[PDB]
C-alpha cells in the first residue's frame, strides 16, 4: 500500500490574526483511522495540537483549546485545522498525522503517515 | 498431503488435521472429508471452519494468506466457488500480535495500560463491525483478536 499527504493552509498572519490548514490524504487505503495536527518549533519537541481518534474522541493541548478547531471529511479523507485568535508562540512547522487502514483483507492493519508540514508564522 | 490433492507448502503454516494425518484421511471415493477445519500460521493466526469441508484438491497456498493483522481468503473473485463451497464458509479468525503502531515511533504499544486509554478493543469491535465479522475477544496481553464471518 501506499498514502500520500497534501498540506496547505501555512502563511504568515499576526496576533490575532485566522489560518486554516488542510491535510488530504491519497493512496490505496481503506479508511482513515486517528487523525490530529501537530507542530514542531526550533529546539522543541514536536507536540500534538489536537486529534480526533477514529472512535470520534477529540483532544486539545491546553494551550490552543478554544482557539483552534480541529475536523475531518471521511468521504474526501481531508483534515482541517482552523487556527483562530493566533499567538507568536503558534510559530511552528505543522504536521498532520493520519492513520491510514491498510488491511487488504479483513483485520486491522494500520499505519501511521505523516507529511513534509506547513508553516505558520505568527510575527509581531 | 498430495494424496488428498490438498496443495500446502508454505513454511509456518499447518492445518489441523495435520496435513500428515489429512494424507492418511482419503476414502473409497477419493475424497478427503474433515468435520471442522483448522488452517493456521504460526506467530501469525489461524482460521477455523466449524462443521463438515471437503478439503479435496483445496489449493491452499493460493486461497489462504494469514499475515500480520489480516487474513486474506480467496485472492481473486473469479475463482471464489459459491457461498457454502470450498473455504467460503463461516469461520472464525484469531489474529496474533494485534497492536498499535505509535504514531511518531512505529513501534508497537503493548502496555495493557496504553491499550486501555486508546481503547484499542473498541477499535477493533468497530473494524469487526464495519467488516461485516462479529468481534468475539480481544486478549492485550497476547494481542489475540478473535472474529467470526459468515463467509469470504
Ligand atoms: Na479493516
Amino acid at each position: 500500500g501506499q498514502v500520500q499527504l497534501v498540506e496547505s493552509g501555512g502563511g504568515l498572519a499576526k496576533p490575532g490574526g485566522s489560518l486554516r490548514l488542510s491535510c488530504v490524504a491519497t493512496g490505496t487505503f481503506r479508511s482513515m483511522e486517528d487523525v490530529g495536527w501537530y507542530r514542531q518549533a526550533p529546539g522543541k519537541d514536536r507536540e500534538l495540537v489536537a486529534e480526533i481518534t477514529t472512535l470520534g474522541k477529540v483532544t486539545y493541548a491546553d494551550s490552543v483549546k478554544g482557539r483552534f478547531t480541529i475536523s475531518r471529511d471521511d468521504a474526501k479523507n481531508a483534515v482541517y485545522l482552523q487556527m483562530s485568535d493566533l499567538k507568536s508562540e503558534d510559530t511552528a512547522v505543522y504536521y498532520c498525522n493520519i492513520e491510514a487502514d491498510q488491511t487488504k483483507g479483513i483485520g486491522y492493519v494500520v499505519y501511521p503517515y505523516w507529511g513534509q508540514g506547513t508553516r505558520v508564522t505568527v510575527s509581531s | 498431503s498430495h494424496p488428498a490433492g490438498i496443495i500446502l507448502t508454505r513454511d509456518s503454516y499447518y492445518t489441523i488435521p495435520s496435513m500428515e494425518e489429512l494424507a492418511r484421511s482419503v476414502d473409497e471415493n477419493g475424497e478427503c472429508i474433515v468435520n471442522g477445519f483448522t488452517i493456521g500460521r504460526e506467530g501469525f493466526g489461524s482460521i477455523y471452519f466449524e462443521g463438515i469441508v471437503n478439503l479435496t484438491n483445496l489449493d491452499l497456498d493460493s486461497i489462504v494468506h494469514i499475515r500480520r493483522k489480516e487474513v486474506i481468503v480467496y485472492v481473486d473473485d473469479q475463482n471464489k466457488p459459491p457461498l457454502g463451497e470450498g473455504l467460503n464458509r463461516p469461520a472464525q479468525v484469531t489474529l496474533d500480535e494485534v497492536w498499535p503502531i505509535d504514531k511518531t515511533s512505529r513501534c508497537m504499544i503493548t502496555s495493557p495500560e496504553r491499550l486501555s486509554e486508546m481503547n484499542y478493543k473498541s477499535k477493533l469491535e468497530n473494524a469487526s463491525r464495519k467488516q461485516g465479522a462479529q468481534f468475539v475477544d480481544y486478549r492485550p496481553e497476547s494481542g489475540s483478536w478473535v472474529f467470526k464471518v459468515n463467509h469470504f
